[PDB]
RNA sequence: GCCGGCAGUCGGCAGAGCGAGAAAGAGAGUGGCGCGGACGCUACGCCGCGACGAGUAGGAGGGCCGCUGCGGUGAGCCUUG
RNA sequence: CGUCGGGCCCGGGGGGCCACGCGUCCCCCGCGAGCGCACGGGGUCGGCGGCGAUGUCGGCUACCCACCCGACCCGUCUUGA
């Protein structure tokens, strides 16, 4: 009776561990090939700038379809206006950062909260120093950190998402699926700006750090994290 | 039954005694003597008890019959262990696990009738 | 049969102006008066040497009434030779102004 | 039946190997290497024959018991540590030992040993210092060294020399060692002048003097 | 919209093809070649002041 | 040696000072136990600096280290042999404590016994 | 669980991404090479100076 | 707060699991020597994660906080106090 | 004409690859096992040194004193003590 039963334990241990390391493999793989994609678009935009000074033209970039919001101020006495939105973007800490992609409702969102925040567009390594070091998933309602794949396949994994990279490459380039990933990472609780911040109070074009940090982000997110 | 006078004893017993921070129960048959639904001598039908023998030396193991409730009398059985504190253990390890009597209790009565045999015995120097 | 110790004095706690955090000390060695040369003294052994009226056990040695309290050196403190220490027990804050010894065998050059 | 051979990628970074798994493939030569598919002891008694058991089972247990600890997995005990050294440590080199009795006294380095505590020996002629063992962190190591690579180090020494047993009477295998090294080191310090008397002289701070400030 | 909305899911239907249907918000500017023809962009300059009153 | 606990761990207490009722120091009236104030302009009440502090839930022990000796025992009332063997089970984590109304007659035979059910007393002379 | 830093712990980060070991094994001995032909190019300058 | 978990301590009447990316079974059949296994579960109990913790008037809950007397209960204590 | 362009860098005549088996048809050009090291599901040492029965060890609280910082007297009326 269990001579045939011995059987049963061993070849289902031998299935999942074969099934384990065929997603290790696309695991592997996908990652390589973002690498490529990731060298892809970087050194497409300066194959696209040195061909328009060739001639007498220019080639305008395009803005980056996303930015990292960054709430610096407190929440006492704030508006009530400015209070929804704040709330809107999971962005009720200060110091607290989330991903935004870009489109008319954005910016017009954007653009009544600036004292309140300091955002701007990151860049290819600055989101991995957040998905790393300070991504945490909502699960089951639950700020999870992100400490094995599996934890990723099992809520984004039916949308072709299951892994870090399958995740940032959703985020960094803002895909077709970009809705949930954005909502199952937690807000980030970033620390406070080691070195220190500027003015907090007036906006980034008079010296200050609240508004449009269009290109300085990546300077201030090595001081958060 | 069992599960129905459970919820009866468990909070007005005669044995029972909080006294700052603590619950324990000083019920007859009851190793461990936890207030607690599996360590109880009494609402069982099968009850596992260790007690110090009369004469001070060796341990008479309480057996409940299950043939006969509601007969006090008749209806828990001693047997005295006196052996030479190794088969003592051995003994009452049998009478659990051989016999297939309410084998929860198999290894802390063997903890009850361990404490007992060095009571019996020189204390100190 | 010299000294093996530096020159520190306990300057006070740290704090700021209405508030005093007893936990951490503010030493001065006087030799130091600038922050790119406080490397060395990082994690050095700082020990407050006094002596009170009852008699205390002393090892490798006949009990004395001379009695310490052991600490360590934490990290620099703003850029003029001020350094931060971490005591066992806090200081008895009559030792303000009083030269306590830091030492060297917490060493690493 | 096989001699074991050692690893064949060297060490590139520590946990990173400097070929691939694919190289390694060809390396190990797996494509040509490929493979497919006690406690009774019977004892005669002058009755019959009797069967013991070794590990019998106890007499006596306790009333309660802690449950086992979670299993940690770099927690390495004292004995299998890696030990380092300074780079400005090196045999020959003349340290400064602080915290011991021998205070501030100018000491010769010999070698390092398993545990880590350091061969040092400042002759006893000169700074009355036996064959003793100090730690790495309460020693100043001054930048003065002696060619020392050409001498004969007794090899019967070691950690469990130094170890106290438990008045302490000094062996005559201490004096036996103290000589065999003090005829060894001792000439050779002798050649570069000065050092001698250095070593018999005190290491101390004074007035105007700031350890972060000087060199040694 | 609807009526017009139900005109692409029946057509389409027979070729299986997501067409974008639900209306999207102004997207990035889709980076593209600006040019000029020879002549370089002329400097622009801040007037003195003078008081018009 | 003595009869130590099963298991020692390092008791920490976050506040070792007693909570001391505000103005408890001027009147002889009131006394050392904590009443919260209740008034409407209270420095104690509202929390001002350099104040007395207040008892909230914060300086709750761990529930590991709540409720031990110095020994590592947690106590229990004793009032006379037959109260005594109950702890026959528990003598590794808790120690047997007499109380103030046992005669010294009968004292002495629970000490005794105690000691053969090897369960620590915190009391083991008071009488004599 | 204890979060352990991907960024400085290299096995943590070989259980979210396993392709960051080449990662790691690329641009080592990227640099190692550039550095081996850079100071022989140093060398060549030597051999000019020389010369 | 978790559609939280724990009745599975299912032991020569036994096979000790259901943290695991993917809607469902370590399911039944029929032709070709050595007696052994730590804790537990006052299920008004035990254990595991995540978030949060200010406060007047005011409201609710828990008191193994306290006083007095009564019905039970401790083969309770007490002139050796 | 240009691109260390894009198509697993289309295809033909010195360095890195999580690529390794055998047989048949068509199109295109599910159990191999054995040990060890460890950036791996939260600390261990399989490391030690001293001072102690007639003056010493520990006592966070608890009695007093000394120092630094903070610190206006409680209840109530009140927008405001």
């Amino acid at each position: 009776n269990f001579a045939e039963l011995k059987i049963k334990r061993l070849r289902k241990k031998f299935a999942q561990k074969m099934l384990r390391k065929a997603r290790r493999k696309l695991i592997y793989e996908k990652a390589k090939h973002y690498h490529k994609e990731y060298r892809q678009m970087y050194r497409t935009e300066i194959r696209m700038a040195r061909m328009a000074r060739k001639a007498g033209n220019f080639y305008v970039p395009a803005e980056p379809k996303l930015a990292f919001v960054i709430r610096i101020r407190g929440i006492n006495g704030v508006s009530p206006k400015v209070r929804k939105v704040l709330q809107l973007l999971r962005l009720r800490q200060i110091f607290n950062g989330t991903f935004v992609k870009l489109n008319k409702a954005s910016i017009n969102m954007l653009r009544i909260v600036e004292p309140y925040i300091a955002w701007g567009y990151p860049n290819l390594k600055s989101v991995n120093e957040l998905i790393y070091k300070r991504g945490y998933g909502k699960i089951n309602k639950k700020r999870i950190a992100l400490t094995d794949n599996a934890l990723i396949a099992r809520s984004l994994g039916k949308y072709g998402i299951i892994c870090m990279e399958d995740l940032i490459h959703e985020i960094y380039t803002v895909g077709k699926r970009f809705k949930e990933a954005n909502n199952f990472l937690w807000p980030f609780k970033l620390s406070s700006p080691r070195g220190g911040m500027k003015k907090k109070t007036t906006h980034f074009v008079e010296g200050e750090d609240a508004g449009n940090r269009e290109d300085q982000i990546n300077r201030l997110i090595r001081r958060m994290n | 039954s069992a599960h129905l006078q459970w919820m009866v004893v468990r909070n007005c017993s005669s044995f029972l005694i909080k006294r700052n921070k603590q619950t324990y129960s000083t019920e007859p048959n009851n190793l461990k003597a936890r207030n607690s639904f599996r360590y109880n001598g009494l609402i069982h039908r099968k009850t596992v008890g260790v007690e110090p023998a009369a004469d001070g030396k060796g341990v008479v193991v309480v057996m409940k019959r299950r043939s006969g409730q509601r007969k006090p009398a008749t209806s828990y059985v001693r047997t005295t262990i006196n052996k030479n504190a190794r088969a003592t253990l051995s003994s009452i390890r049998h009478m659990i696990r051989k016999n297939k009597y309410h084998p929860d209790l198999r290894m802390a009565a063997i903890r009850r009738a361990s404490a007992i045999l060095r009571s019996q015995k020189p204390v100190m120097v | 049969s010299g000294r093996l110790w530096c020159k520190a004095i306990f300057a006070g706690y740290k704090r700021g102006l209405r508030n005093q955090r007893e936990h951490t000390a503010l030493l001065k060695i006087e030799g130091v008066y600038a922050r790119d040369e406080t490397e060395f003294y990082l994690g050095k052994r700082c020990a407050y040497v006094y002596k009170a009226k009852n008699n205390t056990v002393t090892p490798g040695g006949k009990p004395n009434k001379t009695r310490v309290i052991w600490g360590k050196v934490t990290r620099a403190h703003g850029n003029s030779g001020m350094v931060r220490a971490k005591f066992r027990s806090n200081l008895p804050a009559k030792a303000i102004g009083h030269r306590i010894r830091v030492m060297l065998y917490p060493s690493r050059i | 039946k096989g001699k074991p051979h050692c690893s064949r990628n060297p060490v590139l970074v520590r946990g990173i190997g400097r070929y691939s798994r694919s190289a390694m493939y060809s390396r190990k030569a797996l494509y040509k290497r490929k493979y497919a598919a006690l406690a009774t002891v019977t004892k005669p008694v002058g009755g019959g024959t009797r069967v013991v058991k070794l590990r019998k089972m106890p007499r006596y247990y306790p009333t309660e018991d802690v449950p086992r600890k979670l299993l940690s997995h770099g927690k390495k005990p004292f004995s299998q540590h890696v030990r380092k050294l300074r780079a400005s440590i090196t045999p020959g080199t003349i340290l400064i030992i602080l915290t011991g009795r021998h205070r501030g006294k100018r000491v010769v380095f010999l070698k390092q040993l398993s545990s880590g505590l350091l061969l040092v020996t400042g002759p006893l002629s000169l700074n009355r210092v036996p064959l003793r063992r100090t730690h790495q962190k309460f020693v100043i190591a001054t930048s003065t060294k002696i060619d020392i690579s050409g001498v004969k180090i007794p090899k019967h020494l070691t950690d469990a020399y130094f170890k106290k047993k438990k008045k302490y009477e000094i062996t005559e295998q201490r004096k036996v060692d103290q000589k065999a090294v003090d005829s060894q080191i001792l000439p050779k310090i002798k050649a570069v002048p000065q050092l001698q008397g250095y070593l018999r002289s005190v290491f101390a701070l004074t007035n105007g003097v700031y350890p972060h400030k000087l060199v040694f | 919209r609807v009526k017009e909305n139900d005109q692409k899911k029946k057509e389409a239907k027979e070729k299986g093809t997501w067409v974008q249907l639900k209306r999207q918000p102004a997207p990035p500017r889709e980076a593209h070649f600006v040019r000029t023809n020879g002549k370089e962009p002329e400097l622009l300059e801040p007037i003195p002041y003078e008081f018009m009153a | 040696a003595a009869l130590r606990p099963l298991v020692k761990p390092k008791i920490v207490k976050k506040r070792t000072k007693k909570f001391i009722r505000h103005q408890s120091d001027r009147y002889v009236k009131i006394k050392r136990n904590w009443r919260k104030p209740r008034g409407i302009d209270n420095r104690v009440r509202r929390r001002f600096k350099g104040q007395i502090l207040m008892p909230n839930i914060g300086y709750g022990s761990n529930k590991k280290t709540k409720h031990m000796l110095p020994s590592g025992f947690r106590k229990f009332l004793v009032h006379n042999v037959k109260e005594l063997e109950v702890l026959l089970m528990c003598n590794k984590s808790y120690c047997a404590e007499i109380a103030h109304n046992v005669s010294s007659k009968n004292r002495k035979a629970i000490v005794e016994r105690a000691a053969q059910l090897a369960i620590r007393v915190t009391n083991p002379n008071a009488r004599l | 669980v204890l979060k352990k830093n991907p960024l400085k712990n290299l096995r943590i980060m070989l259980k979210l991404n396993p392709y960051a070991k080449t990662m790691r094994r690329n641009t080592i001995l990227r640099q190692a090479r550039n550095h081996k032909l850079r100071v022989e190019r140093a060398a060549a300058a030597l051999a000019a100076k020389s010369d």
